[PDB]
């Protein structure tokens, strides 16, 4: 309404800065939405976690169930597990909400992994945005730790075993300090009365707040420093091509948020996750094949599994094997933020860049990325050895040996293969640059020859063979149908055609609009 | 150029191979049929004649509508082609629901796959036919989607025709199987 | 430095102080597993779990009650504990149940 | 009876004599002596399809009450545990089912869940053999298999475990698997590894498809 706008303008006088941000232009590409999905998942986690906190009770004093689940009546059990069972079974829809929460957390982990992979491939980690990369590494590490703390609050057999093994063994295995850290964390021996409340507090308060603040910082940094863009016809290192905020950008963001909430809700309602009632209350004497915790820290478990048993014995002391696992994970943590410094001091490049490079252009970085992803995949699949041997009748020892040897022998093979693959892609791009794109049509040539009949993409010489073009790092079509050759059939909807004049008018209007857009983009 | 169409002969030989597949299926069925004397069907089994004939009429009507679609196809009209193909697709979907309901009724009254040899062979013979009908529906969907995304060329008409007589072959093998089972017994 | 030291002083504990009584004085928790004799001659039975509430959680074990390939789980009994009737006895039984280094196999 | 048992075991030389001897002596090269195990061992090993192989479960060989003859023959040859029968001439089916569940569930999580699974599905062992799923298991064979001690499985005596304990165990086993999961479609009863696989194959694919539909490529 006019009166409200007039009052708002007269009070705070905001027009300039509002006009400044509202006229901002954002790049348009499908790969640029892989962060919005993670942010929307984060919003879902926050709202669900706000809901779940109203029915939980983190206490380790033993109690009796005497609730509604008959096969669990009259069993000594922890209070927190009783509260979790209450949320799962005695509240209308509570199980649905907690399943949504868990599925959303997995969504968040997968989204952050994919976004980091795309950032690493595009090579936007150069000089202008290195601190963003460091912040992203910190975000990944903190989110992974928070996710590890997630599935441990309902202290069932699975969570209890996982936390016991990981925390107790790693902390107690520290060479110098060792027992001090474990006793500080647990308050004495491993099974403590204060462990679960401390974990609950850390999962609700410190890590989520720090993560939200750091996410806001990252978003602010990407807001101020303008986003990059893929090379194209009307793209240069001193301008940004895209769409404005008001008519497109926010609306697409809201639609994507609704769609991601929809897929989360559907797949949460369809798939059962973490059936703690089928499990039992945690006791030190119960254990089984239940292992392989959540799939975003599964690499640590695989590394623990595959490591050979090397130990050192000197004067009344002993360093166990898992210390090597701790060293490896610490080095992996260290290398993630230190990569841009290593690259910039290795290649000797200190130039600004606002334009990315397509993956096939740079072979070395793609090869190193393939190195890392293959290593991660082989380590992750190693920890799932038991299910491999179960579903597929394979020897457990044979699979363990296969993983052990592959961790060393597979990486160089895929490294060399992807190097050759990138070189071949560059060669194919050069070849399609040299001649016209293949039309897939042959002619008899009555004198007795066969020709491809290349379609030139531009200037043609006196002989009819198109003159060679130049590579500008821009994608080019490899199929005739990618460019406009023959399309836009009749104006009917699904069964009945329309008037011919209307169809012709629509066709000419569309052709004129597309030609005008292309001419405006190319000339400017 | 290209007085014959290679798609035609390719589809012809593919349907020939599938016809030999159904020959193998018929070989499985007819075997051991004479091994049982008197009431060679198990008593816990009784075919519903009042429900088998309607699906056969459904399939033959669908085949006739497909032929009408072909007749629309050789001339320059895509919309009548789409209408006839949609009618055929709906008719086939109704048929598929028909044998699904028959399947649900049959197992509910005794005979199952591990129960008797006659039940096993009948189920095996009908299952491949149902799967091929579903594949034909998938082909209908793909072909009708392809029609509305670009211009009309003789290749589209060739694809429509080959799918059409693939459906006709399906109708022929189905009626042969029906005559073998519900009539000769 | 003073503020950070005071802030961090709420979590530091000594893992080597004698808190658990034994038959040779008092020892740290990490050196014990609940099987250490407490007054030099205690009789501890390899009581096995039962899983029932009315009946005692653990019952004594006889050598004849085994097989050539039997696997069983046992826990320390400490007869002075008593059956699970009183509050103190029940709490002690739960405490001996919740012990990481307690369970022992007998094959 | 006994003569028919000899006919169905030894004279039916397809089954017994080729691996254990006519007198149930036991050839040391292939199989065991088979002289101290009762009729229950034969009943379990035959009725569940664990027949002579070249050994996962398969179809049974003898079903037309001759399993009782084989059991009578082996029990006459040597003593051992016998099949629990209903008090009418048949095998007990529902009288074996107990009432208590908490004690049965605790016993399952203390001794049963270790190899098989938390939810009774298949379990993973080392160097070949594995833990079969309990879904195709029937209660009489469950009790008999526990009492018999098959390959790689710890033998359990009736002395160390009360009969009420077996009733509770089988009751819990039948309740856990046959009850509908109140969480929608089940995912094999394993840990979160299939959950992550499902996330990567469904959530990622749908999400990127919606992103491509909403977004544009340039
Ligand atoms: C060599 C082929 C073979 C034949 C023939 C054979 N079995 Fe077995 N079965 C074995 C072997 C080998 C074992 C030893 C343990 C194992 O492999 O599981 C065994 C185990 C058993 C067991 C359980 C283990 C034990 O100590 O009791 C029983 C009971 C048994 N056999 C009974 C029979 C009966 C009854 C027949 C006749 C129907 C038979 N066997 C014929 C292969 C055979
Ligand atoms: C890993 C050691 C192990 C333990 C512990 C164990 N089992 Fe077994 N059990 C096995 C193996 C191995 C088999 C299958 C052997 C075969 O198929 O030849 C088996 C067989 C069975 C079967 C038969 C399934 C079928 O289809 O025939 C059942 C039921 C069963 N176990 C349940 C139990 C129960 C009840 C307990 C607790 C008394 C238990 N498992 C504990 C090893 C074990
Ligand atoms: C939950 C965690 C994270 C979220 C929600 C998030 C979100 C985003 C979003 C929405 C963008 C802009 C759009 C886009 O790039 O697709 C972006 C850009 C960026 N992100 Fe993150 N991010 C996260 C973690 C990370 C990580 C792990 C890294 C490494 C990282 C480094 C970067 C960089 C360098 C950019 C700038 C891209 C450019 O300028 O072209 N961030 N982030
Ligand atoms: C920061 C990202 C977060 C991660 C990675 C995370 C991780 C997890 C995981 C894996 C679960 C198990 C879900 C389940 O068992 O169904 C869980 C449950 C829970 N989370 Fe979070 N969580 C996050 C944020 C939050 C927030 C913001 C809150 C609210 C303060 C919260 C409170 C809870 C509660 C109360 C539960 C119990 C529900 C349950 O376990 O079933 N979490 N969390």
């Amino acid at each position: 309404l006019a009166r409200q706008a007039e009052d708002i303008d007269t009070r705070y006088h905001p027009s300039a800065a509002l006009r400044r941000q509202l006229n901002k232009v954002f790049p348009t590409h499908w790969s640029f939405l892989l962060g919005e999905i993670a942010l929307y998942s984060f919003v879902v986690l926050l709202i669900t976690g706000v809901y779940l906190t109203l029915f939980f009770d983190p206490s380790m004093v033993d109690v009796t169930y005497n609730g509604v689940y008959q096969p669990l009546r009259g069993v000594e059990m922890s209070r927190a597990y009783q509260s979790a069972l209450d949320i799962s079974f005695e509240v209308r829809g509570g199980l649905f909400v907690r399943q949504i929460h868990h599925w959303a957390a997995l969504m968040f982990a997968a989204a952050i992994m994919v976004h980091l992979a795309r950032i690493f491939f595009t090579g936007a980690f150069r000089r202008p945005r290195e601190t963003n990369w460091v912040i992203g590494s910190l975000l990944l590490i903190l989110a992974m730790f928070e996710g590890y703390f997630g599935y441990s609050l309902p202290d069932d057999l699975l969570s209890g075993l996982g936390l016991r093994a990981a925390l107790s063994s790693i902390t107690l295995g520290m060479p110098v300090i060792g027992t001090w850290l474990h006793w500080a964390l647990f308050g004495g021996d491993f099974p403590g009365t204060i462990l679960i409340p401390r974990l609950y507090a850390l999962h609700i308060l410190l890590l989520p707040g720090i993560i939200l603040a750091l996410i806001g910082l990252h978003l602010a940094l990407v807001w101020f420093q303008k986003h990059t863009q893929f090379p194209g016809p009307g793209r240069t290192e001193h301008n940004v091509v895209g769409v404005r905020v008001m008519p497109v950008f926010a609306f697409k963001s809201g639609a994507f948020f609704a769609a991601i909430v929809g897929v989360l809700g559907l797949m949460g309602g369809l798939l059962q996750i973490n059936p703690i009632w089928n499990l039992g209350p945690y006791k030190p004497s119960q254990v089984s094949a239940g292992s392989q915790p959540d799939f975003y820290m599964m690499w640590t478990e695989g590394l623990a599994r595959i490591w050979p048993p090397w130990e050192f014995y000197f004067w009344h002391h002993t360093i166990p094997a898992p210390v090597w696992v701790a060293v490896i994970m610490g080095l992996v943590f260290v290398l993630l933020p230190a990569y841009p410094f290593l690259e910039k001091r290795f290649t000797g490049d200190y130039a600004h860049h606002n334009l990315l490079q397509r993956p096939r252009d740079v072979p070395v970085r793609t090869a190193i990325g393939a190195m890392a992803i293959a290593f991660y995949m082989v380590l992750t699949l190693a920890a799932m050895n038991d299910i491999i041997a179960l579903k597929f009748h394979i020897s457990l020892n044979a699979t363990t040996w296969i993983g052990r040897i592959g961790m060393v022998i597979l990486p160089p093979f895929v490294y060399f293969i992807t190097y050759r693959w990138c070189i071949g892609l560059q060669r194919s791009d050069r070849s399609v640059l040299e001649h016209g794109v293949e039309t897939g049509i042959i002619k008899r040539l009555p004198h007795g020859a066969y020709i491809e009949l290349h379609q030139p993409l531009g200037p043609v010489d006196e002989h009819g063979h198109p003159i060679p073009l130049q590579y500008q790092g821009a994608p080019l079509p490899k199929r005739m149908n990618k460019l406009g050759s023959a399309g836009s059939p009749g104006s009917g909807s699904f069964l009945f055609a329309d008037s011919a004049a209307e169809d012709a008018a629509l066709r000419e209007a569309g052709h004129a609009a597309e030609q005008r857009a292309l001419a405006a983009l190319r000339e400017h | 150029l290209n007085r014959p169409n290679m798609v035609s002969v390719g589809t012809i030989v593919w349907l020939s191979s599938e016809l030999m597949f159904f020959a193998g299926l018929f070989a499985f069925y007819f075997s051991a049929r004479a091994q049982a004397g008197g009431n060679w069907p198990p008593p816990p089994t009784e075919l519903n004649l009042y429900q088998a004939v309607p699906v056969t009429l459904v399939l033959i009507a669908s085949s006739f509508t497909c032929q009408m679609g072909v007749f629309a196809a050789e001339r320059g009209d895509i919309f009548g082609l789409r209408r006839w193909y949609v009618i055929t697709f709906l008719m086939g979907l109704f048929f598929v629901l028909g044998q699904a309901y028959e399947y649900r009724n049959l197992m509910s009254h005794g005979t199952s796959i591990p129960s008797s040899a006659y039940g096993s062979v009948f189920y095996l013979a009908t299952g491949f036919h149902g799967l091929h009908v579903t594949g034909g529906l998938i082909a209908f969907i793909f072909l009708l989607v392809r029609t509305g995304m670009s211009k009309f060329t003789p290749a589209q008409a060739t694809a429509s025709i080959v799918v059409s007589y693939y459906w006709h072959f399906v109708d022929i093998v189905w009626i042969a199987l029906f005559t073998v089972i519900y009539f000769i017994r | 430095l003073g503020t950070l030291v005071a802030f961090a002083g709420g979590l530091i504990k000594n893992p080597w102080k004698p808190v658990v009584p034994t038959a040779e004085g008092k020892k740290a928790v990490l050196w014990t597993s609940g099987w250490t004799p407490r007054y030099q001659g205690e009789t501890i039975y390899l009581a096995r779990a039962t899983g029932t509430e009315d009946g005692p959680p653990f019952i004594k074990m006889r050598p004849e009650d085994m097989d050539a390939g039997g696997m069983e789980t046992v826990f320390p009994w400490r007869e002075s504990d008593g059956d699970g009737t009183t509050v103190e006895s029940h709490h002690k039984l739960q405490e001996i149940a919740m012990g990481i280094r307690n369970p022992v196999m007998l094959i | 009876s006994s003569a028919l048992l000899r006919t169905g075991k030894q004279l039916f030389d397809t089954s017994c004599v080729s691996c254990h001897g006519a007198n149930l002596q036991g050839v040391p090269d292939h199989g065991p002596s088979l002289i101290g195990v009762g009729e229950a061992a034969v009943y379990f090993q035959v009725s569940t399809g664990r027949m002579p192989a070249m050994a996962p479960r398969k179809d049974p060989i003898f079903d037309e009450a001759q399993i009782d003859a084989i059991g009578a023959y082996v029990q006459a040859n040597g003593g051992g545990p016998t099949v629990v029968r209903n008090p009418d001439g048949s095998i007990a089916t529902q009288s074996l089912r107990g009432n208590d569940l908490g004690r049965g569930g605790d016993l399952f999580r203390l001794n049963c869940a270790s190899c098989h699974n938390f939810t009774g599905k298949g379990g993973a062992l080392s160097s070949g053999k594995y833990a079969p799923d309990l879904a195709p298991a029937n209660e009489q064979q469950i009790l008999t298999a526990m009492l018999t001690g098959p390959q790689n499985m710890p033998k359990f005596s009736n002395r160390q475990l009360s009969f009420e304990a077996k009733k509770d165990i089988i009751a819990y086993v039948k309740v856990a698997t046959e009850a509908r999961q109140p969480g929608g479609y089940l995912l094999g009863g394993f840990g979160p590894a299939p959950e992550g696989m499902a996330m990567w194959i469904i959530g990622m694919v749908a999400a990127i498809g919606l992103a491509l539909w909403i977004g544009a490529r340039s």
